[PDB]
RNA sequence: GCUUUACUGCAGGCUGUCGCUGAGGACUCUCACUCCGGGAGGAGGACACCGAUAGCCGGGCA
RNA sequence: ACUCGUACGGUCACUGAAUCCUGCCCAGUGCAGGUAUCUGAACACCUCGUACAAGAGGACGAAGGACCUGUCAACGGCGGG
RNA sequence: AAACAUCUCAGUAUCGGGAGGAACAGAAAACGCAAUGUGAUGUCGUUAGUAACCGCGAGUGAACGCGAUACAGCCCAAACC
């Protein structure tokens, strides 16, 4: 049957409809009012985070991030510009906001290292993600058979080099085919073409 | 070419800040919790640097001790009173609600509890004209007609020092100390007497603006200059 | 007053000074930051790509 | 200059001499999916367009002769070499 | 380097539109949001701000 | 930043103590106000087109412009016959 | 590009953040010599200055496949407990 989360899930498809749109009308009066990062108890979207990875746990921490939503805050030019480089308005960044987010949660927890991440929504300027992270240094995920990856020194950091998850989508490297030429194995391999 | 001076301005270095180290109090209305019972007694009237005009160092009853913007013939000895029940003499703060009409009035706030930001200079003074439940008419000293919330505080009388202005300084050095006490840069130097590259009406053979002098509201900084989105110019008709 | 030699003379105002951490006479006393290693400025040891050739 | 809206010549079509009808070539109008239409989007963005940010040429004194010759029987058209003139008129 | 009704663009200002954003060609309200108030509460209010976009101005700048 | 400031303020400009004065011109350009009508983008809307879409067209029309007005101690002008 | 605006120099120089002894990638919502076919990923050789881009100017520029190197395939979420 059902199972309970699919209720959960089935719900944040249309965040606009029903109950849950007055739970957001609602709580990003409380969020708004909040940090730039803020650590949770419990996750907003359970079927979400469990779906990507969390576990009711020890060493497991969840953080909602809140972003501004919009293209580049960029300073115009100070010296000679062709033309084409002379934007400002319409230049956007490169990386995702939900990106953004991750790292700035990170860097909150320099001990911690991002396991995933995900949307929770926005209002008219903000944009928040609930980032999950994980404690590479206490047992119980060193002993976790499903987690104890995230412990290898090659994983110290994986938010700044991209090794998340919306870090390898953003890198275009979704498609195993077409379209990923310039994308795999990675962007700076590939003369930064994607 | 090069940032035109307002340009500079706002960077808010020292040479464009107000010596605000240098300044006594920053006058606002007291606060009362309610009754008005709040009196206290004029202490002393000292020179205030950021308005060369008198103000008035006062004792509240409960203790507090604090510079007022004081109104003039305000003396040691005399006895303010602050709140909804205040006396209506000059020198005291009430509700333009309670204050009658035809009173000349100073220090306005613009929304209740501001502690004042109306009518504050030299011998200037605000005139409530217009009662009523919801707004209460007052013309301010430039000439309009402010309407505003009757809960609004006020305080009775003309500002002192009134008259300032009909000594001319006479020398550059009397201006020059005056400027010395505010914010801003002084001498000034005329733009048609500057370079092309510091002003868009600098450069030439001899002296005169490069367009006309009226600009529009939509200018950008570095070129709104002159006689800014003029209604109209010169003094005929 | 000449811009030269006659505005030499005013010259007795202590600025950079042996640094506690790279040892190199940088640290400016008055602004309390190395020009030369960053001591004050950053945690990190001042380095710029620019201070050899491109490629190299 | 005159000129007759009906004479006899050639129908290349036919391929025997009849009656044809001269008319202006009215200009087709763009449906705006060319190519050049969607590289002209494709193409344009901060700063100058290289080519799309060209504008209109001129004009010659005297254009060339633009006609569609029409046979009368097999309605079939034909293009033929345009020759300059002020002023074209059909008598008829 | 400088100028301008040189060419081409770029900031900025004004203006329409969409999102934030809600209730009953002009209108009321309150619940988001903004401001005032120490608080209670007051003013304003789906506008403004902010994000996106469109038109006009635009040697301020390249 | 101005601003511990509030029109007797402070910002932006022109002229440059005093004395006697400061004429005429609003067509152009600038600024500002108004505006029946005309012009005026995008979204949404309507028509055609496409099993969808591209696309063509319509309706509505903001600022702006046309048009009208004010303004020269605003740019400036004050001739020939 | 014999000027120059798109283009080019070039995602270069330089700047910000960070990992390791190597990084990164990686077990198909692939390929599409269209097949009764191939079978994770890097890399080398080639495919090829080919396809594709471009004031269609100057210039720019892959991939599938093939021959090699080395080979390796698995764990959750959920259902049911
Ligand atoms: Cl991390
Ligand atoms: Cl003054
Ligand atoms: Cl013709
Ligand atoms: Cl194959
Ligand atoms: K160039
Ligand atoms: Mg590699
Ligand atoms: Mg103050
Ligand atoms: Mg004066
Ligand atoms: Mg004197
Ligand atoms: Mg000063
Ligand atoms: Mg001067
Ligand atoms: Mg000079
Ligand atoms: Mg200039
Ligand atoms: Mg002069
Ligand atoms: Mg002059
Ligand atoms: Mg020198
Ligand atoms: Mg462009
Ligand atoms: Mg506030
Ligand atoms: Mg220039
Ligand atoms: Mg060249
Ligand atoms: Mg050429
Ligand atoms: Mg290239
Ligand atoms: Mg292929
Ligand atoms: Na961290
Ligand atoms: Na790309
Ligand atoms: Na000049
Ligand atoms: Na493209
Ligand atoms: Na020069
Ligand atoms: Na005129
Ligand atoms: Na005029
Ligand atoms: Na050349
Ligand atoms: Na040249
Ligand atoms: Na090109
Ligand atoms: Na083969």
């Amino acid at each position: 049957a059902r199972s309970a989360y699919s209720y959960i899930r089935e719900a944040w498809k249309r965040p606009k409809e029903g109950q849950i749109a007055e739970l957001m009308w609602h709580r990003m009066q409380e969020w708004r009012n909040e940090p730039a990062v803020v650590r949770i108890e419990r996750p907003t979207r359970l079927d979400r985070a469990r779906s990507l990875g969390y576990k009711a746990k020890q060493g497991i921490i969840v953080v909602r991030v809140a972003i501004r939503k919009g293209s580049s805050r960029r300073t115009r030019f100070n010296k000679g510009r062709r033309s084409k480089r002379m934007m400002v308005n319409r230049i956007t960044r490169k990386k995702n906001i939900q990106r953004i987010a991750e790292e700035r949660a990170n860097r909150k927890f320099p001990n911690l290292r991002v396991l995933n991440s995900y949307s929770v929504g926005e209002d008219g300027r903000h944009k928040w993600h609930e980032v999950i992270l994980i404690d590479p240094d206490h047992p119980a995920i060193k002993s976790d058979d499903q987690l104890s990856w995230i412990s290898r020194t090659r994983h110290r950091l994986r938010t700044f080099r991209g090794l998340t998850s919306a870090g390898r989508r953003c890198r275009g490297l979704r498609g195993q085919g077409k379209g990923s030429e310039k994308v795999r194995p990675s962007l700076r391999v590939n003369g930064a073409k994607a | 070419g090069r940032r035109i001076q307002g340009q500079r301005r706002g960077r808010g270095t020292s040479t464009f800040r107000a010596p605000s180290h240098r300044y006594k109090a920053d006058l606002e209305h007291r606060k009362v919790e309610d009754g008005d019972v709040i009196a206290g007694t004029v202490v002393d009237i000292e020179h205030d640097p950021a308005r060369s005009a008198p103000v008035a160092a006062v004792e509240f009853e409960d203790g507090d001790r604090r510079l007022i913007l004081a109104p003039e013939g305000v003396g040691v000895g005399d006895e303010l009173q602050v709140g909804v029940d205040a006396e209506i003499a000059p020198g005291n703060t009430l509700p333009l609600a309670e204050i009658p009409e035809g009173v000349p009035v100073c220090n306005v706030e613009s929304s209740p509890g501001d502690g004042g930001k109306f009518a504050r200079a030299s011998g200037v003074n605000a005139q409530l004209l217009t009662h009523d439940r919801n707004v209460a008419v007052v013309k301010l000293p430039s000439g309009e007609m402010k309407r505003l919330d009757p809960q609004c505080r006020a305080t009775i009388g003309v500002v002192g020092g009134g008259g300032r202005t009909d000594k001319p300084f006479v020398k550059a050095g009397n201006k020059h100390h005056k400027m010395k006490a505010r914010g801003t840069k002084w001498p000034n130097v005329r733009g048609v007497a500057m370079n092309a590259v510091d002003h868009p009406f600098g450069g030439g053979g001899r002296q005169h603006p490069g367009k006309p002098k009226s600009i529009s509201r939509n200018a950008p900084p570095g070129r709104k200059v002159g006689d800014i989105a003029s209604k109209r110019t010169g003094r005929g008709g | 007053t000449g811009a030269g030699t006659p505005s030499q003379g005013k010259k007795n105002t202590t600025t950079h000074t042996k640094c506690r951490r790279c040892g190199e006479k940088s640290y400016h006393t008055k602004k309390k930051v190395c020009s030369s290693c960053g001591f004050g400025k950053s945690a990190k040891r001042r380095d710029y790509e620019w201070q050899s050739k491109a490629g190299e | 200059m005159q000129m007759p809206r009906r004479f006899n010549t050639y129908c290349p079509h036919c391929n025997e001499h009849q009656e044809h009808e001269v008319e202006k070539v009215r200009s087709g109008r763009q449906t705006g999916m060319k190519w050049i239409d969607r590289q002209r989007e494709r193409n344009s963005g901060i700063g100058n367009d290289g080519k799309f940010s060209k504008v209109p040429g001129g004009d010659k004194p005297t254009k060339k002769t633009d006609l569609k010759y029409r046979c009368g029987e097999c309605g079939k058209a034909h293009l033929r070499e345009g020759w300059r003139a002020g002023r074209l008129e059909f008598q008829e």
